[PDB]
C-alpha cells in the first residue's frame, strides 16, 4: 500500500 | 508459479492488491478495466496497475529511459504548450481587430502539431512496446494457448535453455501491440522492448541470460510471426470495452485520451476506487446487454444553461433552436438562456436533471458555491461543463480535491464532461455537438434517426468533429463511469 496510494486518494 | 515482474512479489503488497480486487474490482462491469497511472518516487518509472474484473491484477514498473526525455522534460514541454493554447484562445478578439486572425489560426495549427508531437513522444519513449497495457482486446484463452506455445518455442530455440514460466499478462501484451496482420505493420522496436522484459524477468526469477548472448534480432521475426498467426485466427472469427483511468495528482494535465494507442477508444477517469464503487452502487437501470452495466440517464427532464453571460453569442445561435426543437419542446427540458443562472436554480438543476448541459464560461463555479454541491444528498445529473478550462486544474496543473470535478464526483454525479485547458467558443461547439449526437440527445445530422452510444463512447467519437485535434478536442476528457440516455425512460 505504497504503489497503491494511486487508488486511494483524496476522501 | 507464473513470473510477471522483474523483481520480488511482496505478500503484504499482493494480499492488499488482492483485498482490492475483490472489494472494488470485482463489483467493475467485466468488459471495462480499470487503469492506475503514477510516478515512483524517484520520477524514474511510470508505474502502472491494471485491473480487471475476472483476471489477474497486473502491475507494471517501467523506467522512461530505458532505452533526456525523461517525465519533467515531458511535462515541462506538456505545460509551454498549454500556455501557449491558452494564449491564442485569449488574444482571438484582439488578432481579429488587428486584421491577423490568420496568423493566430497557424499559431493555432502549429501548436496543434506540438502536442501531436509530444504524445507521439510519449507513447513512443515512454511506453513503446508497453502500449499493450492499455488493449482494449478481448482476451480469448485458446488463441494465446497457442501463441504461448510458440513463444515459449522461441524461448528455447534463442535462450540458453541451450524454466521460468510467464503470467499470461505479460503475453497479452503482445497481443495487445495491435492487429500484426496489418500492411505495413512494424512491431521490431516494440518486440525488442518486451523481449528485453522478459529477459529480466526470466534473469530476475533464476534463468540469467547475457544480452550479448542473445539474438535479439531473430527473437522478433519470429514472435512477430506467432503474433500475425494469433491475429489472423483472431480476426476470422469475430464488446463495448471501456477504460476508466485513476491518474496521480501530476498526470491529469496529460491528455492520455489522445495518445495515438487510446485515440477514438472509449476512456474515462475516475477520480478514486472509492468514487468508482459509489457511482456503481448508484446506477440506475434502463427502463427496458452490455449496455445495462452503464447508468441510465433519462432523456426527460434535463436542464440547458445556454450563454449565461449573454457574450457567447456564437454558441447560443449554434444551439438554441437545435435546444428549443429537440429539448425544451418534447422531452419537458428546462431552460436558461442569456441570463446567469442562480444558485437554487443550479442546485435543483443538479438534483432533479438527469442531464445538465452548461455552455457558459469555466466550470460555472461562478454560479454556485462548492460546499453547496457538497451539501447535497444526491447529484443525479450527467454533467457537460463545455467551457474553457471546466476541470480546473492548477496553474501547475494539479488536479485538487476542491475542485469542481471531485465535487461533483463526491456528490454522486454519474459522469462529468470538461476541458482540461482553454478552448475557443466554435471550435469546442464542434465537440458538443458530436457528443450530443453520438449519445442521442440529439438526433443525427442536426449540426450539419438517434444513437445511442455511451457518453464516453461518445466523447471519443466526437473529438473527430473538432477542426483541431489536440489543440481543442485534446482538453476534453470525461470523469465517471458510462452513462447511455434512456430515450424513453422517467
Amino acid at each position: 500500500h505504497s504503489q497503491l496510494e494511486v487508488l486511494f486518494q483524496g476522501p | 508459479l507464473a513470473a510477471s515482474a522483474p523483481r520480488r512479489s511482496s505478500l503484504g503488497f499482493t494480499l492488499d492488491l488482492h483485498r482490492i480486487q475483490r472489494d472494488y474490482i470485482d463489483l467493475v462491469p467485466k468488459h471495462w478495466h480499470v487503469i492506475s497511472l503514477s510516478l515512483s518516487d524517484g520520477g524514474h518509472d511510470l508505474c502502472i496497475t491494471r485491473l480487471q474484473a475476472g483476471q489477474a491484477p497486473f502491475v507494471l514498473r517501467l523506467p522512461l529511459e530505458r532505452a533526456v526525455f525523461d517525465f519533467h522534460t515531458g511535462r515541462a514541454e506538456l505545460l509551454e504548450i498549454i500556455k501557449e493554447i491558452n494564449r491564442t484562445c485569449h488574444d482571438s478578439r484582439d488578432m481579429a481587430a488587428k486584421g491577423e486572425r490568420e496568423k493566430w489560426w497557424a499559431e493555432r495549427e502549429a501548436l496543434d502539431q506540438r502536442l501531436k508531437e509530444l504524445l507521439m513522444n510519449i507513447e513512443h519513449v515512454w511506453l513503446g512496446g508497453f502500449r499493450g497495457v492499455f488493449s482494449q482486446h478481448g482476451r480469448r484463452p485458446e488463441l494465446l494457448e497457442k501463441f504461448r506455445a510458440m513463444f515459449e518455442g522461441v524461448l528455447d530455440k534463442h535462450l540458453p535453455s541451450r524454466k521460468v514460466v510467464l503470467d499470461g499478462n505479460v503475453l497479452e501484451l503482445f497481443i495487445g501491440l495491435g492487429d500484426a496482420t496489418k500492411s505495413g505493420a512494424d512491431f521490431d522496436e516494440e518486440l525488442t522492448d518486451l523481449l528485453y522484459f522478459v529477459v529480466d524477468i526470466l534473469q530476475f526469477h533464476g534463468e540469467r541470460n547475457a544480452y550479448d548472448e542473445i539474438d535479439f534480432d531473430s527473437m522478433v521475426v519470429e514472435t512477430m510471426d506467432a503474433l500475425m498467426a494469433y491475429h489472423a485466427e483472431a480476426n476470422a472469427a469475430p464488446s463495448h470495452a471501456h477504460t476508466i483511468l485513476v491518474l496521480d495528482k501530476q498526470l491529469h494535465v496529460f491528455p492520455w485520451e489522445s495518445l495515438p494507442c487510446l485515440q477514438g477508444l472509449a476512456v474515462s477517469r475516475i477520480p478514486s476506487l472509492a468514487c468508482l464503487r459509489k457511482l456503481l452502487l448508484d446506477r440506475r437501470r434502463s427502463s427496458s446487454d452490455p449496455r445495462s452495466a452503464g447508468h441510465h440517464a433519462p432523456l426527460s427532464g434535463g436542464t440547458y444553461i445556454l450563454n449565461p453571460s449573454s457574450d457567447l453569442l456564437s454558441t447560443q445561435k449554434t444551439f438554441e433552436s437545435l435546444f428549443s426543437t429537440h429539448l425544451h419542446s418534447p422531452n419537458s427540458w428546462t431552460r436558461i438562456i442569456s441570463r446567469p443562472p442562480t444558485e437554487p436554480e443550479f442546485l435543483s438543476a443538479l438534483t432533479h436533471s438527469p442531464i445538465l448541459l452548461y455552455f457558459g464560461h469555466g466550470s460555472g463555479a461562478q454560479y454556485i458555491r462548492s460546499r453547496n454541491i457538497r451539501h447535497l444528498d444526491h447529484c443525479r445529473a450527467t454533467v457537460l461543463l463545455m467551457g474553457c478550462s471546466s476541470a480546473a486544474l492548477t496553474a501547475k496543473g494539479e488536479f485538487e480535491p476542491s475542485g469542481p470535478v471531485w465535487n461533483y464526483m463526491l456528490a454522486g454525479a454519474p459522469a462529468v464532461v470538461g476541458t482540461l485547458w482553454d478552448v475557443t467558443d466554435r471550435d469546442i461547439d464542434r465537440f458538443a455537438g458530436g457528443v450530443l449526437e453520438g449519445w442521442g440527445v440529439l438526433p443525427e445530422g442536426c449540426m450539419g434517426g438517434r444513437n445511442g452510444l455511451s457518453l464516453v463512447q461518445a466523447v471519443a467519437k466526437a473529438r473527430d468533429r473538432c477542426r483541431f485535434r489536440y489543440v481543442t478536442a485534446a482538453a476534453a476528457v470525461v470523469y465517471g463511469i458510462p452513462v447511455y440516455v434512456d430515450v424513453d425512460g422517467k
